[PDB]
């Protein structure tokens, strides 16, 4: 019952090993809301608990860390999640965020537009995504794997995530993608994490911990999402904001993780072992350059 | 010679009874911090709230140019500590008040360089 | 509920004797054009000057959001015809005046749909 | 003496054929100024006369023409040259402009930053550059070929100018580049054009007319700039604004020039002939996408 004092609940390994069929998600406490500290927004609490959970994993934390945050704008025009990420990350961490619509942000750089227009030369140590289209909550149509921004995110991970880096990608009952689950098997470890403040929602964060760039295990993504919903359907999680009141150990510890530039041929088992333990990042260490594509057209006459 | 005076506009709007700008991003923190005004990480003490800086900047929130000739922002990418009694209007507070360049506390809300 | 009113600010600045915004881009043209208010190419008649639209837009020139909900600009990328007698203040003129949606002339400076 | 009613003076062919040594430029009417129509800025008059001269050449003018304009901002924060270009070009022409510093523009899209950060997927039919650093007017140091933005411009022309397209690149006595002159020999025709309103200045526009993508003639750029200065030094041009008062034939005529997608192997002599006459453009006809690189960094602690 100790779960209420945790930041959230991670999908237990035994549920990952099942072979369930996809069912409708029916949460016992749907509609309930946790009691947030006075004046604290849901999205601040949510990202705080996500970062508190990430503190328990073997994240690589190099000097001059690079973090990109997709889906960072709110309907309020500000960026609560980015502000929590920057509080959490070591001072000086390069933080880039993006969203479809304009918003004001504490990130070092913000790109506005569809995520597909975002291009970057360099690789990243941590990718956070809260991208979500609430139109997907259409209960009257079948629940199939979704494309759209999930297609971008899978490509971005394979092309622009440093070996050893990590990801947390928001999903829901209907907002999910089979390839993204498959890609979780290319990390040393993975889970689906539910924040205690949002436990009445089918939302979870799919976390890939320490990227290996190749399949470590084969995961069928349609089956894994069915496994995730089965877990949610049979394990009510008690709403809780307890962990928000103790922030003394919140900051991500600067581990000074080593960065090395290496080529395909030189990634042996010793390296792979170091990657798996959060002790190594592999990517160039050049300067960070980003851009967004702009479509040009003249609508006169 | 014409330049919009957003600072004065907001000041006059508040005087006339307008509701302060909302949705400033309040952070969770220990509230055992240094209490300095503008910091790289939340530093609220027992009598302060910490907010994400960009969301408390009138120029950031209004999509207008910053009064610096270089257009640089004091608050973007940092955290601003606001007295709890004043946290209903963080944009107003940061606009109206000034940070001591010696100790880093808010003049008149923590600065004691005058004794 | 707070929004800067740049239109009113400029109107009041002009009333108090401030100098109109300068460096509006005046075009060379025949001055034998249709005389319509806002066109895809300069259309000044004998009694008008034609200017590049963006440089006569208060919102463009001040780096502030356009009053449309979509933030679209009436003038950017087009040309605005200003009465020669009013060409000392093209930003003021376009701000204060309105285009007839029927004939495309400036109401009160070419519009004759009222007879 | 008829030159005063022209928009300007183009470098006569015989001067192009010389082999002069580079001298200091000494203009008889240095410091004089032409009398502009009431309330007309120098840069509006300058670009108008440049466009009037371009009307006399065999410019390709396709449907959905694409024009990019570098160095488009003034110290006034607006874009006079862009406004003249848009007046001149057919309605609907895609116009992109750029400059180092912020400015408000009538272009369909504006990119702010060093030109080296500008990237585009597609090819262009016309490239205009007014980029200029007045620091180059240092008379006490030797006058060598300059790099900086001229290096970018030469690469941009070779990589992003459509076959059949044209360019006009501003130069001065000290702001010039030898490779750019060499590149003029890759067009069917070229000149250096001096506007009559600015004839008291060593400024000229280097115009390449109908791009062929390969050397048609070999040009030594150091010698050609010396030839240009020799011409300027020995042929005073009378300041004049006469051509500004007759705008009845100003609009660039929409020739509907044909656009074709072709591969290296298929550019025979018949095609080359069509290119040389302003009757053909070769490039993809996809949509126009542009972007500027943004350097990211975090200056905290
Ligand atoms: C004691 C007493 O009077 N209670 C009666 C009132 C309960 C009200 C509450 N809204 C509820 O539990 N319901 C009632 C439905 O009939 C069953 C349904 C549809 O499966 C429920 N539900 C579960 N998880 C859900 C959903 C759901 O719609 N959606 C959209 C989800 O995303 N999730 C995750 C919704
Ligand atoms: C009758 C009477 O009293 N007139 C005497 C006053 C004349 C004033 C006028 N400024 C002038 O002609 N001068 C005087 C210099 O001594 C000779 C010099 C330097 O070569 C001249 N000059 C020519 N082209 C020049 C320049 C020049 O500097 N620069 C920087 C150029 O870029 N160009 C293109 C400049
Ligand atoms: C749940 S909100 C995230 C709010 C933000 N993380 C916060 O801290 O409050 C989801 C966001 O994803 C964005 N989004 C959805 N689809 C997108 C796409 N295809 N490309 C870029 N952003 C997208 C939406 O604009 C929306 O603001
Ligand atoms: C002579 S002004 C051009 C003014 C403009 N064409 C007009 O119509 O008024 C030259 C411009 O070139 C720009 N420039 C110089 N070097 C540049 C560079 N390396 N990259 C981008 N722009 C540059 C300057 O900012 C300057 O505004
Ligand atoms: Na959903
Ligand atoms: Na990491
Ligand atoms: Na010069
Ligand atoms: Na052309
Ligand atoms: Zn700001
Ligand atoms: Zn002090
Ligand atoms: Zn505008
Ligand atoms: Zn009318």
């Amino acid at each position: 019952s100790s779960q209420a004092w945790q930041p959230g609940v991670a999908m237990p390994n035994l549920y990952k090993m099942q072979r369930m069929l996809l069912e409708k998600c029916d949460l016992q406490n749907y509609g309930d809301s946790a009691t947030l500290p006075k004046g604290i927004m849901m999205n601040v609490a949510k990202y705080t608990q996500l970062c508190q959970y990430l503190n328990t994993l073997t994240l690589a934390v190099p000097y001059n860390m690079r973090v990109i945050h997709f889906g960072a704008g709110s309907d309020k025009g500000v960026a609560p999640g980015t502000a929590v990420l920057r509080q959490w990350l070591p001072t000086g961490t390069l933080l880039v965020d993006s969203d479809l619509n304009d918003f004001v942000s504490d990130a070092d750089s913000t790109l506005i537009g569809d995520c597909a227009t975002v291009h970057t030369a360099n690789k990243w140590d941590l990718i956070i995504s809260d991208m979500y289209d609430p139109k997907t909550k259409n209960v009257t149509k079948e629940n199939d794997s979704k494309e759209g921004f999930f297609t971008y995110i899978c490509g971005f991970i394979q092309q622009k995530l440093a070996l050893g880096g990590s990801v947390a990608i928001k999903i829901t009952e209907h907002s999910w993608n089979a390839d993204l689950y498959k890609l979780m098997g290319h990390f040393a470890w993975w889970t689906a994490f539910v924040t205690n403040v949002n436990a009445s929602s089918s939302e979870a964060f799919l976390i890939g911990c320490n990227y290996l760039g190749k399949p470590r295990e084969q995961i069928d993504g349609y089956v894994m999402h069915a496994n995730y919903i089965f877990w949610r359907n049979t394990n009510p999680i008690q709403l809780s904001s307890y962990s928000l009141f103790d922030m003394s150990k919140f900051p991500l510890k600067l581990r000074g993780t080593a960065v090395m530039s290496l080529k395909e041929g030189q990634i042996n088992d010793m390296i792979l072992s170091l990657l798996s333990k959060g002790r190594l990042i592999i990517r160039e260490n050049n300067r960070v350059v980003i851009s967004s594509d702009v479509l040009v057209n003249n609508e006169n006459l | 010679a014409f330049a919009v005076d957003a600072a004065k506009a907001y000041k006059d709007y508040l005087a006339s009874g307008g509701q302060p700008i909302t949705n400033c991003v309040k952070m969770l923190c220990t509230h055992t911090g240094t209490g300095q005004a503008i910091t790289v990480t939340p530093e609220a003490n027992m009598d302060q709230e910490s907010f994400g800086g960009a969301s408390c900047c009138l120029y950031c929130r209004c999509h207008i140019d910053h009064p610096n000739p270089k257009g640089f922002c004091d608050l973007k990418g940092k955290y601003v500590q606001i007295p709890t009694t004043c946290a209903n209007d963080p944009v107003g507070f940061t606009l109206k008040n000034t940070v001591c360049t010696v100790c880093g506390m808010w003049k008149g809300y923590g600065c004691s360089c005058d004794q």
